[PDB]
């Protein structure tokens, strides 16, 4: 769901020009870093036992994230001088959140 | 109307502070995980701003 609607926010304003619909820039990436720490805090409420389903639940999910949020942070990183009060994450850092998601 | 750098120089020693100082009051953006155990607010403080 949360990759879904973010590259559907990205397919239902691929119309017009870059963000001066600054909503679209705080609406695409909050709103994805609102069920991003949704999606990180009930992944809490569990704590797997396989070690082979924590590299599969793991890699799994990192393969559905990652890609969008590769092209689509690369593409929307040129906003303003500080995307940082707007957009919050690297894929270095994110893909550490994932990587102890996973203890 | 030129030039004598001690301008450029004093122009630049602050705006980089205030890069720094930026990255202070704005630091509590980035953390930013659950519960949310968001123990500072990412603009917080107008007393002190």
């Amino acid at each position: 769901d949360l990759t879904a609607n973010l590259m559907d926010s990205v397919f239902i304003d691929s119309s017009g020009k870059k963000s001066k619909d600054k909503e679209q820039i705080k609406e695409k990436f909050r709103k994805f870093n609102e069920g991003f720490e949704d999606l990180v805090s009930k992944t809490k409420q569990y704590k797997l036992s396989d070690p082979s389903l924590k590299v599969t639940l793991k890699s799994e999910i990192i393969s559905l994230v990652m890609p969008m949020y590769e092209r689509f942070y690369s593409r929307y990183k040129d906003s303003f001088k500080n995307p940082r009060k707007h957009i919050k994450y690297t894929p270095d850092e994110l893909t550490t959140v994932l990587n102890q998601l996973v203890r | 109307f030129e030039y004598g750098v001690t301008q450029f120089p004093e122009i630049v020693t602050s705006f980089q502070e205030v890069s720094i100082k930026t990255t202070r009051d704005l630091l509590f953006a980035y953390e930013k995980l659950p519960i949310i155990n968001g123990i500072s607010v990412v603009s917080y403080p107008s007393k002190q701003l």
